[PDB]
């Protein structure tokens, strides 16, 4: 809904969080008999490049945002997105 | 037909209908259990909620307002918090019932 | 100003008379201050010229409790029903350019207040 992935793959979400510190971008196959794999992306930026993959086999791309401890972290979640 | 944020969800009109299924993402709604999803504001103790809701010029008074731009577009954001009156003779039951709400998709 | 108070805060209107600081208190950096409004908005809350410019983006009661991260918070200072969402403003409306305009005009206004 608000993850784009522009391809050229160039991964970018709004930032919706409280005082963000960094964010984690896990990714891996839809399903899959393996475990997402997950990497670090600055507070600063709200993009970043997905390269490897497969075509034709479904992903799921997840943005974590770490934060300060506010009103809001007992509230907050991740955001998702679906491609192949 | 309107948009969204003007929606009023009714028996007609479902709370999944207008404002999406309730989820754990940060732009998803995480209030209410079956009922009221199903009746909106036509819901039995819906002033008992509603009476927490801003009006506009206290939506823009007291919430903290962003505004963010990617490719989906351009989001305004908005982040507050309303203090219950802990003196209202109806405190806990004003409690109880917005905590019956909260996170209920959970347990369904 | 005596009547207009008496109203628990979410249910206050802010106008020339009884303005976004006394309604709101000031705006600031702290966690449960507001920040949105510059001086003339602040000082005459609902009477601003461009309020239903504004307005048309805050939530009706059903929505605010549909879109939300809706929470509950228990502190010293108290017991709060904290929220946060993200509204999409439409761009393929023909005053996008003047939204985006307008709101940007008053978001931490208060950080370059003379």
């Amino acid at each position: 809904e608000v993850v784009v992935a522009t391809p050229t793959h160039l991964i970018s979400w709004p930032n919706l969080w409280y005082k963000v510190r960094y964010y984690r971008i896990t990714y891996g196959e839809t399903g899959g008999n393996s475990p997402v794999q997950e990497f670090t992306v600055p507070g600063s930026k709200s993009t970043a490049t997905i390269s490897g993959l497969k075509p034709g086999v479904d992903y799921t791309i997840t943005v974590y945002a770490v934060t300060k401890r506010s009103f809001w972290s007992n509230s907050a979640g991740p955001i998702s997105i679906n491609y192949r | 037909k309107k948009p969204r944020q003007k929606r009023t969800a009714t028996k007609a009109y479902n709370v999944t209908q207008a404002f999406g299924r309730r989820g754990p993402e940060q732009t998803q709604g995480n209030f209410g259990d079956q009922e009221l999803i199903r009746q909106g504001t036509d819901y039995k103790h819906w002033p008992q909620i509603a009476q927490f809701a801003p009006s506009a010029s206290a939506f823009f008074g007291m919430s903290r307002i962003g505004m963010e731009v990617t490719p989906s577009g351009t989001w305004l954001t908005y982040t507050g918090a309303i203090k219950l009156d802990d003196k209202d003779p109806n405190f806990k039951d004003q409690v109880i019932l917005l905590n019956k709400h909260i996170d209920a998709y959970k347990t369904f």
